[PDB]
């Protein structure tokens, strides 16, 4: 089970563009 | 004269042996089985269509010349002429293939004339079943279907009073005083004409190219937008090998093609003749003068003045794939030549969705017209490459492999809530079954008084396969490149920020959890290792 971060959202394996500014 | 043997002369001038020809015969036969060739009949139809278009091009020009108050004689003499280019012109087109076509007109015929006069002449024809004019395109074009055959028509306006039937486009001075759109419009024809004149035996070349196109498609190394060689590039690569082996048969050509392109000293260019100068302020490929040119990784240069690189888009990662595929070509063709493998083997479908443990989905979503989706996803697609590039430079990323085709689907999307859900559940096999609840719009099911009516949501998905470098212990962080990519999908002179309509999502996914859509009828999805 390898961990890979693509976003800073609640699910690090999912990046939804409209939520981008609400992550960081 | 010796132009036909390329810039270093032949490697060998020895002709084909019987054993070689047999293996050539089985190649053409495999090509036939695979449906490379259309029948003589559908070729006959193609010829007839161009005839009618040639008639119409002459008429078009005639009518405009009458409007400028020339005599009958001068209007006729003003001429007007149809040329083909790309696959068809080369003799490598297939059953469904479009004909890329160019209408050449004298000085006094504008493109405003082309989009009015020529357009209305096309509409007059019974043979015309669909027409899509797109004036404001990068190359202005008219897409038509004529007698079931798809034609793409572009227009070039020369600095000349007349375009006679006898006109060939090979002289540099045909390019004088042209604006960039016209300059561009001439290039496709001049390039493919020149490839034809730079090849020792055209029929041998045609068969070799048919083989390469099939292979490239099946091995998923055919897609310019995603950083692989397109049609013209492959054609030129095949042409180069034909020059080194003027008397070889196609089977042999393929063999030597995989060996030489796999041992090529890349980034040294493949060129079909010495690159030339000319009188114009137009950029020629020149790594010495241009930093951009210098950064091309597998340069394949068109021969017609302005020489340009037809593989600008290749990235470190795509060059890796192309090279693997050549190395595979080398082993399979030698095996065919050893009576140990068949041609069917060389054309075996790629196994992209089985070869990596992890994938990065990139999804364009649209809730609106399919015209809106085309635009939005077209934008997203064109950047995938740029994502490949940011990822591939990273220390932990061994490769970022873009697949060469988007995965399209659409659902009936009555509400905003259905749209949240599509976005939520799509892309993982764990949650994928949730959207059977929403009617899946089918290529075979489009009853217009039911399906083709409802508000619809469209998805387009690209897949990047990933291999990591990992005897090291850490979380692999690729959010900056993903975020940078998202910001590249930037609304240029149109807006995509209304998320009630457009969306963009990326998802990292393990092989076994890939969406079904990704596997054929005969493929069984992989499972948890």
């Amino acid at each position: 089970d390898l961990e890979v971060i693509i976003s800073l959202g609640p699910d690090p394996t999912r990046l939804d563009a409209k939520l981008l500014d609400s992550y960081s | 004269s010796q132009k036909v043997f390329g810039i270093t002369g032949p490697v060998s001038t020895v002709g084909a042996t019987a054993a070689e020809n047999k293996l050539n015969d089985s190649l053409i036969q495999e090509l036939k089985k695979e449906g490379s060739f259309e029948t003589e009949q559908e070729t006959a139809n193609r010829v007839q269509v161009l005839k009618i278009l040639q008639e119409l091009a002459q008429r078009f020009v005639y009518e405009v010349s009458k409007k400028k108050n020339m005599s009958d004689g001068m209007a006729r003499d003003a001429g007007g002429k149809i040329f083909t280019y790309g696959s068809y012109r080369l003799g490598v087109h297939g059953p469904g293939s479009d004909i890329d076509t160019l209408v050449v007109v004298p000085k006094h015929v504008t493109r405003e004339d082309f989009f009015t006069v020529f357009d209305s002449l096309l509409r007059e024809r019974k043979e015309l079943d669909e027409i899509a004019p797109v004036p404001d395109a990068f190359v202005p074009i008219i897409k038509i279907k004529f007698s079931g055959i798809s034609i793409d028509l572009i227009c070039a306006r020369l600095d000349q009073p007349q375009v006679p039937l006898s006109l060939t486009l090979s002289d540099k001075n045909l390019l004088r005083n042209l604006d960039e759109k016209d300059l561009r419009a001439l290039n496709g024809t001049r390039v493919t004409d020149e490839i034809l004149e730079l090849v020792p035996k055209p029929n041998v070349f045609r068969i070799a190219l048919r083989a390469i196109k099939l292979w490239a498609q099946r091995r998923a190394v055919y897609a310019n937008i995603f950083g692989f060689p397109g049609g013209v590039a492959w054609a030129m690569l095949v042409a180069r090998i034909c020059q080194l082996y003027p008397n070889a048969c196609s089977a042999v050509i393929l063999n030597r093609f995989f060996i030489i392109l796999s041992e090529w000293n890349w980034p040294q260019p493949v060129i079909l003749k010495p690159i030339e100068d000319g009188p114009l302020q137009v950029r020629v490929w020149n790594p010495k003068i241009y930093a951009q040119d210098r950064s091309h990784r597998m340069p394949v240069i068109t021969p017609a003045y302005p020489s340009m690189c037809a593989t600008h888009n290749i990235t470190e990662s795509t060059k890796k794939v192309i090279l693997q595929e050549f190395v595979r070509g080398v082993q399979i063709t030698n095996d065919i030549f050893s009576n140990k493998k068949s041609w069917a083997n060389l054309f075996e479908k790629n196994d992209f969705f089985f070869r990596y443990k992890f994938y990065l989905e990139i999804t364009a979503y649209t809730r609106g017209s399919d015209e809106q989706h085309l635009k939005w996803s077209g934008l997203v697609e064109s950047k995938v490459r740029l994502l490949v590039m940011k990822l591939e430079v990273l220390a932990g990323i061994k490769i970022a492999h873009p697949f060469t085709k988007p995965f399209e689907s659409s659902y009936c999307c009555p509400t905003e809530d259905d749209y949240e859900m599509i976005q939520d559940k799509y892309g993982s096999h764990k949650t994928e079954t949730a959207l059977n609840a929403l009617k899946l719009v089918t290529d075979e099911n489009k009853e217009e008084e039911s399906i083709k009516d409802a508000p619809k949501a469209y998805l387009s998905t690209m897949y990047i396969g990933l291999d990591f470098n990992i005897n090291k212990k850490e979380k692999v962080d690729i959010h900056i490149p993903c975020t940078e990519f998202v910001n590249l999908c930037r609304s240029f002179n149109e807006d995509y920020g209304d998320h009630k309509v457009f969306n963009l999502a990326l998802r990292f996914v393990k092989g076994y959890d890939l969406p079904d859509e990704v596997f054929d009828e005969n493929e069984k999805r992989p499972s948890k290792k």
